[PDB]
């Protein structure tokens, strides 16, 4: 069990090497395969009936968006027969292309992947390894990328805020409220791939190190919103002014760091003479801040620490690499002048 | 063009033997009591066909071991090669990859 | 395109049949070598068989003096070793193997030939420059004309970062 | 992203299985073999922007030798060139 | 018999998808499958790769197969039934068996109807086209399947069967 | 744009180098400074001066990697008008050289209130 | 020609009505392992005839991970019927 | 250790049997010299054509006659 739990772990990352290390359809079909192989036991540990119900939810959504790409292969095998990853030279093959491609990072049509695998899963401890799928099918369209119908990809991008933002204003259980929101950040990507897709990756690697960080925060006991009222004043007050600080840098307000991605990818959207495109979606991430302010009025107030229950002893779970990541997640909107030329 | 009729007549016979059996010599109008007999030498079997896992894993890990057979099936194929360090060493591996998911699955089998 | 006309075509046909052809078939190729060996050339080296049926007549009216000698000379054991051959199944090379000396009995000797056992069929020969050597090749059309490059001198930034006010 | 680790240090990892003309392990070619190697001589250092309204001679042939789509309607419309006038004569070629 | 001999295997191939991809009682779903995958390998088994049709006899045919009706005893044993016995069964087989003919019907059936449906013609002996001859070597398709250059492609697929199994190992 | 997969070329010799006491890399690893503070106020310490062997080397990661981060920063701008400048010089049909007009040539608007 | 129509027309055993629905879910797993075949087929009949001599491997390997995908999910479908005894695709618990 | 190669085949001589098999396999093609003919019979067994060179200066060597004294040593085989 321990040594096997590593090797299994170890080949997801195995996995999406080969998708990004590849000059040949073949082995991008192989590379996130293995991955829909490797990440069935991680949903099961302890073995309860509602998580053995949700990834065989999570299952079959993931061999069919994996079964569409080798379709959009041999379409273009009959066509000039070049293997290497490059642009399509069919547009029934592209079209098949992005819209099988948008189930595993999924957009806001092929809907219901996101909370109801996340939702309910006894291992919510993590559940950040939901970063890697997250990180394989960008590292595909960053080539497919001169090739694409221009229509499509926003059209699942536009309603990729649109509906993401509605969706949990609805809601207690703050998994859902991370599942939800994390197509919203799948939003503000794939509306600027087409128009210099790099500028593309800065939201990626601040997308990875803000979700990572929530996570972490999260594993001392938290699991529902009326929980996270209940360790203000039992856990540790420090606790409230952290959760606190994230929220606000995701959020996306000038004095953090989250405001470091849109501020820089509307330098990119307009220059383009495209203005209506992106004060729509300015304008609709602002009713995705209200998840975040009425989960700050639960933990930052004092709202009701009532049930008498002390914990008189200390804490030693293992919040690892903890330390460094609320100082690059809020602190670091001076220090990148040129995080995009590092990345470039 | 006999491949296809090398075969058509050898099903051809085989359903003309069956019908000459259960159907024309049989008809059983007369008496033919077919009442509530005829149950498989028994009664009334009121459970239905329950679930058993030792008989379960014989059939995924057969089909795990039978894969890599063909991968293994052209080695008479790669001997007429160019270089054949490469062709010895990847054919010992593959066999060997066969081998150690016994030993692990060989910790445990139950009364398959 | 264009091809040629009907003439040029309908030569005098070697019409034998499989097992007598691959009778001698041994002696044939390792001794002719002038009309054969340059029309792999001529087929190899350029292409477009329309071009080249010149040597395509040099191999073919060779080869019918190849059998018109053996026919005046010695075809009494000629007949007989074809005839073992084509008792049929794959034409293996063992069977008549003891018949096959009774045939070379004499075409070392007679009329003076050779076997060659294993020398043939490979060690790449050379012939002489028979044909003009064609250069410009099927079409070679154009390359086209590549993108200029840069060299220059690497200085740094020309007031540092350039992005919206950040001076250094 | 595109890392390429393979470009720096040399091992194919695959790479030969991937155009029609690469290898042929007993130098047996393709149907269009002519038409690959004359067609990826064309845009080598061209940035391939400029290759899909520059060149566009040497690939379009080479689709129409892949799946004969125009070779295959001159030779359908021949059948109803002809073979409406079965009964007209002109049976052309006579046996053989 | 005919030149069409590969074109009236194909419409059963295709007949025998709609025979389980409606809803037939996971027992004659088996024999949607090995009537196809035979009638598939009846179109494979030509054109020269006869070791690529035969495998898809044993390995899949023989392999996932039996496995597939080695279940559906041991899960889904409720009392059977057959299929086109019920009515939304007969409902959907229609549906797509017009279209299985209605296609055939003016893709070439007309002189040339009109621009659109004309640039693929039946027929006729084009289907193959494969002349001339080759060589002594293999058909090939023979000289293909290779522990030569392919090293990588290997050294993945044996690993990750490999896992495969420690899968499987646990949750069961 | 060349020499594909590395860090940082070779040709990046005869950049500054970007020598120390800039107040970016004063900056970077005052957020280290910051970051072990915050490393003791999250396990109840309960010091906020506590084992300084922790509260350094803080200080020795972001000052080593981020001076050793901003070395293909400032090369990658020099290297954006390294390629601009170039074409700029090549085709003068793309860049016109425009006429020296003082004010006594426009007639404005002109709008008063 | 005709022969890639049929079957191109059979790619659609698919049909996403009949991927997921309805119950007795082993009959959507039925046409997961039966949309192979349909790649299998459609990629051998074009690597065959354009003599490519390499990429004919391919789909051998294309069942090597189809079987083995396949063969994990039918694991699990014993696992809803290990805690049921009826897969019923009309089962279901966590909302969305 | 030199009683367990000998109180464990007085148990189950059945997998020493197949580890004696697996072993003594992999080891002797790094022995005898036997091997590497086996590459070199199995480079000189010609499948395709011998296509023909072209005189340019040199001349190397192999005229136009081949049963001169012109190729490499492929003949070892039938004194074999
Ligand atoms: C090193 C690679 C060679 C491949 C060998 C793969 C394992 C072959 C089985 C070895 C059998 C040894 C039997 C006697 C072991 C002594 C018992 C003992 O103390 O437990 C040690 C055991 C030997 O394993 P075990 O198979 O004997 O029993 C352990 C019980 N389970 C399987 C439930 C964990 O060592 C371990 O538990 C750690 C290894 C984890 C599981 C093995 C997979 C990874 C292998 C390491 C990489
Ligand atoms: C304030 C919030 C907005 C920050 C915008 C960036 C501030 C500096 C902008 C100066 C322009 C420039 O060229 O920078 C390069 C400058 C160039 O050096 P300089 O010669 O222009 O000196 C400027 C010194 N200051 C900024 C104090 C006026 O170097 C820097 O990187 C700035 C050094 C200080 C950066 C940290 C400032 C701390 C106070 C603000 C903290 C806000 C962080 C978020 C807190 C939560
Ligand atoms: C064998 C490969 C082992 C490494 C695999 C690493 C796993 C993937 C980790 C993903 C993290 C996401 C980071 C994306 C941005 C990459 C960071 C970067 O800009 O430096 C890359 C640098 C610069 O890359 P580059 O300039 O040489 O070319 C690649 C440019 N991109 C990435 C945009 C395609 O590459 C390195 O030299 C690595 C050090
Ligand atoms: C491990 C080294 C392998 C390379 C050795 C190189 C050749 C050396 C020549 C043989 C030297 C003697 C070998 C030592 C054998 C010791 C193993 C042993 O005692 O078994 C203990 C245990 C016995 O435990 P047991 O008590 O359950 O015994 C049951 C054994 N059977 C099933 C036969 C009745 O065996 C194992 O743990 C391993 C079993 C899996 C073996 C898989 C076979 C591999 C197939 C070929 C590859
Ligand atoms: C002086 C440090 C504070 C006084 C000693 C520490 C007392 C303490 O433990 O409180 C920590 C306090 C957190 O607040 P709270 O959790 O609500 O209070 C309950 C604490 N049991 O507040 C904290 O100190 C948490 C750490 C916040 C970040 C560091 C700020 C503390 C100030 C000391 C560092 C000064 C240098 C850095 C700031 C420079 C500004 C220019």
């Amino acid at each position: 069990n321990p040594i096997i739990f590593i090797i299994i772990l170890l080949t997801i990352m195995l996995g999406t090497i080969i998708v990004m290390i590849s000059s040949h359809w073949l082995l991008v079909w192989i590379g996130f395969e293995m991955n829909m192989l490797a990440i069935i036991p991680i949903m099961m540990k302890n073995h309860n009936p509602r998580a053995t119900e949700a990834s065989t939810k999570y299952f079959l959504t993931q061999s069919t968006a994996s079964m569409l790409l080798m379709m959009a292969v041999i379409i273009n095998l009959m066509f000039s027969g070049q293997w290497t990853v490059m642009k399509l030279f069919n547009p029934m093959a592209s079209m098949l292309m992005t819209m099988a491609l948008a189930m595993k990072l999924g957009m806001a049509p092929f809907h219901f992947w996101v909370p109801e695998v996340t939702q309910g899963i006894p291992l919510s401890s993590g559940l950040i390894l939901l970063t890697w799928q997250k990180l394989a099918p960008m590292s595909v369209l960053y080539q497919i990328f001169p090739s694409i119908n221009l229509n499509l990809i926003l059209t699942l991008s536009v309603l990729s805020i649109l509906i993401g933002g509605w969706g949990g204003l609805n809601q207690t259980q703050l998994r859902k409220i991370m599942a939800y929101s994390s197509i919203a950040h799948m939003g503000w990507m794939t509306a600027v791939l087409p128009y210099n897709p790099t500028m593309t990756l800065l939201n990626l690697i601040i997308y990875i190190i803000m979700t990572s960080t929530m996570f972490t925060m999260f594993m001392a006991n938290s699991t529902t919103t009326t929980l996270s009222l209940s360790h203000t004043w039992n856990k540790t007050p420090i606790m409230t002014v952290l959760i606190l600080a994230t929220l606000l840098s995701m959020g996306g307000l000038p004095p953090l760091s989250g405001f470091m991605p849109k501020w820089m990818i509307i330098q990119e959207m307009t220059k383009n003479n495209s203005i209506i495109l992106p004060t729509f979606m300015a304008i609709t991430a602002l009713l995705n801040l209200y998840f975040y302010m009425r989960l700050t009025y639960s933990t930052t107030l004092t709202m009701f620490p009532s049930t008498n229950n002390m914990k008189m002893k200390w804490q030693f779970p293992l919040m690892k690499k903890m330390t460094f990541l609320p100082t690059m997640v809020v602190l670091s909107t001076m220090m990148l002048p040129l995080t995009p030329m590092l990345s470039v | 063009m006999n491949l296809m009729l090398a075969l058509l007549t050898n099903f051809t016979l085989a359903t003309l033997l069956v019908i000459i059996a259960f159907w024309l010599p049989q008809l059983n109008v007369y008496s033919e009591k077919t009442s509530p007999y005829e149950c498989g030498f028994d009664p009334m079997g009121s459970a239905r066909l329950p679930f058993s896992m030792k008989f379960f894993l014989v059939a995924i890990t057969f089909l795990l071991f039978d894969l890599e057979i063909a991968l293994l099936l052209p080695l008479p194929w790669a001997s007429q090669t160019a270089n054949l360090n490469t062709m010895l060493t990847m054919a010992l591996f593959l066999i060997i990859l066969l081998a150690v998911s016994l030993a692990y699955e060989w910790t445990q089998k139950g009364l398959e | 395109v264009e091809l040629p006309s009907l003439e040029d075509l309908k030569v005098q046909e070697v019409k034998v049949s499989s097992s007598v052809l691959k009778a001698a078939a041994h002696h044939y190729g390792a001794q002719c070598d002038k009309p054969n060996k340059e029309f792999m050339l001529c087929r190899w080296e350029e292409k477009d068989p329309r071009r080249c049926l010149e040597e395509g007549k040099l191999v073919n009216q060779c080869a019918l003096e190849f059998f018109r000698q053996i026919k005046r000379h010695c075809a009494e054991p000629f007949t007989e070793y074809w005839t073992c051959i084509d008792y049929s199944g794959l034409q293996l090379f063992r069977r008549c193997r003891k018949q096959q000396a009774q045939f070379d009995e004499c075409v070392l000797d007679k009329l003076g030939w050779v076997r060659p056992d294993l020398g043939d069929l490979s060690k790449v020969t050379k012939v002489k420059t028979d044909r003009p050597l064609p250069e410009n090749p099927y079409h070679s059309r154009a390359r086209p004309e590549p993108n200029p490059e840069v060299e220059g001198d690497l200085k740094p930034a020309r007031h540092g970062s350039r992005l919206f006010f950040w001076t250094m | 992203p595109f890392f390429d680790v393979q470009k720096r240090l040399g091992v194919d990892l695959d790479r030969w299985m991937t155009i029609q003309s690469a290898e042929q392990p007993h130098k047996i070619p393709s149907r269009c073999h002519a038409f690959e190697k004359e067609w990826i001589e064309c845009a080598h250092g061209i940035g391939s922007i400029r290759a899909e309204k520059e060149c566009k001679i040497e690939f379009e042939d080479f689709r129409e030798c892949l799946l004969r789509q125009k070779t295959m309607k001159r030779l359908h419309a021949i059948r109803r060139q002809r073979e409406k006038l079965i009964k007209e004569g002109k049976y052309t070629p006579p046996p053989h | 018999m005919m030149l069409y001999i590969v074109f009236i295997l194909s419409v059963i191939f295709v007949m025998g998808f709609v025979g389980f991809s409606s809803k037939p009682s996971p027992i004659y779903g088996g024999l949607g499958l090995i009537v196809s995958g035979g009638v598939g390998c009846g179109i494979v088994l030509n054109f020269g790769g006869s070791f690529l049709g035969l495998m898809v006899f044993l390995i899949y045919l023989g392999g996932m197969m039996v496995v597939f009706g080695y279940t559906t005893a041991m899960a889904t044993e409720q009392y059977p039934e057959i299929w086109l016995s019920n009515k939304a069964v007969l409902g959907a087989f229609v549906t797509g068996l017009l279209m299985e003919f209605f296609m055939v019907y003016y893709v070439l059936k007309d002189k040339e109807v009109e621009v659109v449906f004309e640039f693929n013609g039946l027929g006729d002996w084009v289907i193959y086209d494969t002349g001339d001859s080759g060589f002594f070597s293999e058909e090939a398709m023979g000289i293909a399947a290779l522990y030569s250059y392919g090293t990588w492609l290997v050294i993945v697929t044996g690993w990750s069967l490999l896992i495969g199994v420690v899968v499987i190992m646990e949750i069961t | 744009g060349r020499a594909t997969f590395q860090f940082l070329p070779d040709e990046a010799r005869s950049l500054p180098p970007p020598k120390l006491t800039d107040p970016r890399l004063a900056f970077v690893g005052f957020l280290g400074y910051c970051s072990g503070l915050i490393d003791n106020a999250i396990r109840r310490r309960p010091v906020l001066l506590a084992g300084l062997h922790r509260q350094l080397l803080y200080i020795t990661s972001f000052v080593f990697v981020g001076y050793y981060l901003l070395k293909r920063q400032d090369y990658m701008y020099a290297v954006r008008d390294h390629d601009m400048f170039s074409y700029i010089k090549s085709h003068p049909e793309d860049f016109p050289e425009k006429d020296k007009k003082t004010y006594g040539e426009v007639f404005e608007e002109f709008h008063p209130v | 020609s005709m022969v890639y129509m049929n079957i191109m027309m059979a790619f659609t055993v698919s049909l996403v009505g009949l991927l997921m629905y309805r119950s007795h879910l082993m009959s959507s797993l039925l046409c997961l392992e039966g949309m192979m075949l349909s790649l299998f087929v459609m990629a051998a009949l074009t690597i065959l005839n354009s003599h490519f001599t390499l990429a004919s491997m391919m789909p051998i390997i294309l069942l090597v991970f189809a079987a083995c995908e396949a063969a994990l999910g039918l694991s699990l479908l014993v696992m809803v019927s290990n805690t049921y005894g009826t897969d019923y695709v009309q089962n279901l618990n966590l909302l969305q | 250790v030199a009683a367990f190669l000998k109180n464990v085949w007085a148990k189950e001589p059945v997998l020493v049997a197949s580890f004696a098999i697996a072993g003594l396999a992999v080891i002797l093609p790094t022995l005898s010299p036997y091997t590497k003919y086996s590459l070199m019979i199995n480079r000189a067994t010609p499948y395709n054509y011998p296509v023909p060179l072209r005189d340019d200066g040199n001349m190397p060597d192999v005229p136009s006659h081949p049963q001169d004294p012109q190729g490499p040593s492929l003949e070892w085989l039938k004194r074999l």
